[PDB]
């Protein structure tokens, strides 16, 4: 599981 | 340079009522704290063996209890607790991952399980209460809830909500639904689903869902009603995390929660 359902960064 | 670095809490709200009875309430709720990085560290790392220490403080700590920390990363004062994460281990860590997902752009870290302590209905964003009245060819249910913005910490919205109750009596006809439900005549099941629960709802977020049902092999005995939802921007616990020290920035910290284990019986 993936609390940041894609990238927090970019 | 200074490193850009990800965090997030994420916590499961478990419930269980029973009728209208408030003291009955049974509530635990736990979360997670993640940390995130950008695949460059690894390179970065390369670049430096003595890396400028990763050093953070937790807020609001002593909102939890049961705190167990990664053990490969950590552990070893009142309402704050701090943090010195073990450098080599992460790089260690980052860079086994890294070449195992080596497309992977970002590295997700388990660094702090836990749990809030809670305090009865009050710790509960949904309150719940379920009354049935099981005729033997008839039956009557109600639900009513109401949104409740003590058990959070910033009044958000619950998302994707749903009621499922499961009907007993071989159901072979509903009337007097409100609001509009699914019936799943396979797994004898009714499903209710609301987008949006808020303050700024249809109704303040306090509402009911009434149903009623026709039975050829009644009376129907009363189920367990399940409830799912979830949930971005706020804790439950009202913890926060902070950097201490220079090197790395919080680029975001994800807020959320969740419904669990979340039930009402008769
Ligand atoms: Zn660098
Ligand atoms: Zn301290
Ligand atoms: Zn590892
Ligand atoms: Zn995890
Ligand atoms: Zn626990
Ligand atoms: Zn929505």
């Amino acid at each position: 599981y993936d609390p940041f359902g894609g990238d927090p960064f970019k | 340079d200074t490193l850009p670095v990800a965090a997030a809490f994420t916590e499961t709200v478990n419930a269980y009522f029973k009728g209208a009875d408030p003291s009955k309430c049974i509530v635990k709720i736990t979360g997670e704290m993640v940390l995130s990085f950008p695949a460059g560290i690894t390179r970065h790392f390369a670049n430096n063996p003595s890396p400028a220490a990763l050093t953070f403080r937790v807020i609001n700590f002593s909102r939890l209890e049961h705190v167990l920390p990664n053990p490969q990363l950590l552990c070893c004062d009142a309402n704050t607790k701090e943090f010195w994460v073990n450098m080599p281990n992460l790089m260690t860590h980052l860079k086994k991952v890294s070449e195992q997902k080596p497309q992977a752009t970002y590295y997700n870290v388990d660094m702090l399980k836990y749990q809030v302590s809670a305090q009865g209905i009050q710790s509960t964003p949904l309150n719940l209460a379920v009354n049935w009245r099981c005729e033997p060819s008839s039956t009557d249910l109600r639900i009513d809830y109401k949104y409740n913005t003590d058990a959070m910490t910033t009044a958000v919205a619950l998302n994707n909500v749903q009621f499922l109750v499961p009907i007993d009596g071989g159901v072979t006809k509903l009337q007097a639904v409100l609001p509009p439900a699914v019936w799943n005549a396979e797994q004898q099941r009714i499903l209710w689903k609301i987008p949006d629960i808020s303050q700024k709802s249809e109704n303040g977020g306090v509402g009911s869902l009434l149903a009623r049902f026709q039975l050829s092999e009644g009376p129907s005995k009363p189920s367990p009603l399940v409830v799912q939802f979830t949930s971005e921007g706020s804790t439950l616990s009202g913890c926060d995390i902070e950097l201490v020290g220079a090197g790395y920035r919080f680029s975001l910290i994800k807020k959320r929660f969740a419904a669990g284990k979340y039930l009402a019986d008769n």
